[PDB]
């Protein structure tokens, strides 16, 4: 029934944090942990092609895309699979997160183990921008921290 | 348009209390950490402590838990810090600033606070010896003064020579 | 109790000149760390956070750096209006501590700022004589 | 077509190095690489069963080892499935890692992927020891660096 | 270059009591570093490489640790023995390069105490006839004119 | 149990060419890097270089390559150190030592090199070998202190 998978933010700067990855059956894929050092506000959240770290966060890749699709936020279905949209830092420079969804897996095509979570500098603006960045990225700007997702007890 | 506006100087005596204030407008305090910073004269920074006026919790240093009591209205949107059992060691000028738990968005302009320790001394004189004491400190404070006069007239000089100079 | 460190503890630069000041913790503040700036007898400001943010309505000519135990502070082109106390702060660990300061002035070749400057340091010594006074007129009432 | 994976070993020691997986068909796969910072002579060298990171290389677990089998060497038929003997560094502090081996993969059943590469302390006896530690570990001692296996470009 | 600076440059201390020096590099060394134990009159000897790692045949109270840029040996109860310079080096960049070292005085057994006279006089006694021989050099020149 | 023995001490004039050996018993070098490290009287150690006897690669400090000359013979099992043009700032004990890239196994017990003015003096030939003979009483005078103070030292003892 049950794949579990977790992730280690790493990065140069001062954001760290762990991601936990919980799928029962082929139910929705429950993301869940904390992310710590970051700015207040909102910071682009997406799972990234290659689980290759050998240079930093840049090496991870574009977006995960097996779809050939156009970036959007997780709600669009015009979307790339590894677009998780936003999450959210407080004043304390904390996130708490807390997703679920149905186009990522633990397991068949469209598994993300051995892929990288990446948390970005800026807001990912959900590919509702007025250039054509928006529609790869989400102009959520450079990538702080990134670790790739093994698999858990 | 962001502004701290702190409490004017004190000048209060050994073993007294003073009670800071910090009115912020601008921004609502709850949405931020007030953080209250000491800095003796000639001397660098220390964080005194911080409260989170959302839920009043405040954390602060250890050398000063005891002597400093840090508070906020959430009302008047305006922080406070309480300084009791003050000594010389507590001279200093004392800011308020406020931020996020990684940085200070907003600073104020500053308190200084002043200490005063002899009277034992002076108790068993006679009046006529306590006045002649006193009246030595005014020539004493004007020539220091002067000093200070003479300083600054040295610094304006050439400034004013170049502006008549253009 | 984390000791942060910087160097040096003054200097001299000229105009347009480059300067790096340094912090160095006794331990890892993985980029918890903040820079001020403090020109005399004004309130701090707040430069940098997280070791190379700039805050808002810096100037792009200051820049920061660094990690684990090692950081700095650059300003690329040195105007005169910098010439100020820097310092670094690190909020890893409680409680938050401080850098002694790096006194910057400038080196080789605005009248009004005089005054407050004059009046500060005459209360000084007002507030200075006024305390020295007030055992001896609590003497005299008695 | 072809398979590839990367992992980058670290540890809070000296350790450092980049493993590379390659794997054509269902051909066997290709390590190879570099790893820094060894003393001199043979360590022990595993894929865990975990790519959990969050406890150091603890967190790892225990070698991968699907069929319940004993420690061994890799040509062994009585090992685990991640078992892959031995790396070893000269005077230098260096090794260059070089092993072809068929039970390891990057799909299916015996897939790699997302899970942990740990090099050690000592030599791995291959499970020819006089104790009960043998035919679990091999004796290889403590865990110097570990890093989570991921999908390359 | 490295400059590996150790502290404190001397200390004294009480047999059994606990000793800590320390070694700070100017950049990450990742635990490419070795400490070294010099006695006085005697050749250095190899404590700790690697940062953490005992090398053969040292006692175990002698243990090592830090990593990044700061490092620290620690003895955990001081012999009489012990008594020594020690000195931390880097080999992660090249050059290799040294702290200026950290002198550690105090505040079957008897005949080993004796043997130790021996060597250390006749080092001195070397001293002297080797200073005595670059006085003559001179002399020995002039005379040849 | 491993030994590395090193040449006899050496006491040369300025601009003398000198060369160091370090012998090496109970394991063959080949095997090994070979180092030499330099201590100056009341000082600590620099490090002057290495070389791998299998290739005879050899890296140096800068502040030593052109001074300083490491040679190793495999199959006599001995390195080699060849100092030139000697000054004071020279006069040093010379350590070599053996051991892999991260740490030194071995030691040697150190090889003192010492290097030495006098022309105003240069008188007759009686006076300058009157000179030279007062040298001899004065330093058997300077031993016999050293000796007396051993003897004191071993007397408790
Ligand atoms: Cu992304
Ligand atoms: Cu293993
Ligand atoms: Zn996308
Ligand atoms: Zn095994």
């Amino acid at each position: 029934m049950e794949m579990k998978a977790v992730c280690v933010l790493k990065g140069q700067g001062p954001v760290e944090g762990t991601i936990h990855f919980v799928q029962k059956g082929s139910g929705p894929v429950v993301v869940s942990g904390t992310i710590t050092g970051l700015t207040k506000g909102e910071h682009g959240f997406h799972v990234h092609q290659f689980g290759d770290n050998t240079q930093g966060c840049t090496s991870a890749g574009p977006h995960f895309n097996p779809l050939s699709k156009k970036h959007g936020g997780p709600k669009d279905q015009e979307r790339h699979v590894g677009d998780l949209g936003n999450v959210t830092a407080g004043k304390d420079g904390v996130a708490i997160v807390s997703i679920e969804d149905s186009l990522i897996a633990l397991s068949g095509d469209y598994s993300i183990i051995g892929r990288t979570m990446v948390v970005h500098e800026k807001r990912d603006d959900l590919g509702k921008g007025d250039n054509e960045e928006s529609t790869q990225t989400g102009n959520a700007g450079s990538r702080l921290a990134c670790g790739v997702i093994g698999i858990a007890q | 348009e962001v502004q701290l506006q702190q409490s004017g100087a004190e000048l209060v005596r050994p073993g007294a209390l003073v009670k800071l204030s910090c009115k912020a407008s601008g921004f609502n305090i709850k949405d931020y950490y007030m953080y209250w910073v000491k800095q003796r004269p000639e001397q660098g920074l220390e964080w005194i402590g911080w409260i989170d006026p959302e839920n009043d919790n405040t954390i602060y240093d250890p050398k000063f838990q005891g002597k400093a009591s840090i508070s906020a209205d959430t009302s008047s949107n305006t922080a406070y810090l309480q300084l009791s059992s003050l000594t010389s060691e507590d001279t200093a000028v004392y800011y308020c600033g406020g931020g996020p738990l990684y940085a200070m968005d907003y600073w104020g302009q500053g308190t200084s606070v002043t200490v005063c320790s002899d009277y034992e001394f002076l108790k068993s004189w006679t009046v006529e010896d306590i006045q002649k004491r006193l009246l030595a400190l005014d020539p004493m404070m004007e020539q220091e003064i002067e000093e200070i006069r003479q300083k600054y007239q040295s610094k304006r000089q050439p400034i004013l020579d170049a502006i008549e100079a253009k | 109790d984390i000791k942060m460190t910087q160097s040096p503890s003054s200097m001299y630069a000229s105009l347009g000149e480059r300067v790096t000041i340094t912090c160095k913790a006794s331990q890892d503040i993985k980029s918890y760390l903040s820079w001020y700036q403090q020109k005399p007898w004004k309130s701090p400001k707040t430069l940098i956070y997280y070791a190379t943010r700039l805050a808002d309505g810096v100037p792009s000519r200051f820049s920061g750096s660094g990690s684990g135990q090692d950081y700095s502070l650059t300003i690329s082109s040195l105007e005169s209006d910098d010439t100020a106390t820097y310092y670094c702060l690190q909020h890893r660990e409680r409680p938050l501590t401080v850098g002694a300061g790096t006194k910057l002035e400038l080196k080789g070749s605005r009248l009004l700022a005089l005054d407050p400057m004059m009046e500060q340091e005459i209360e000084e010594i007002r507030q200075k004589y006024q305390c020295k006074r007030q055992p001896i007129l609590d003497a005299i009432e008695a």
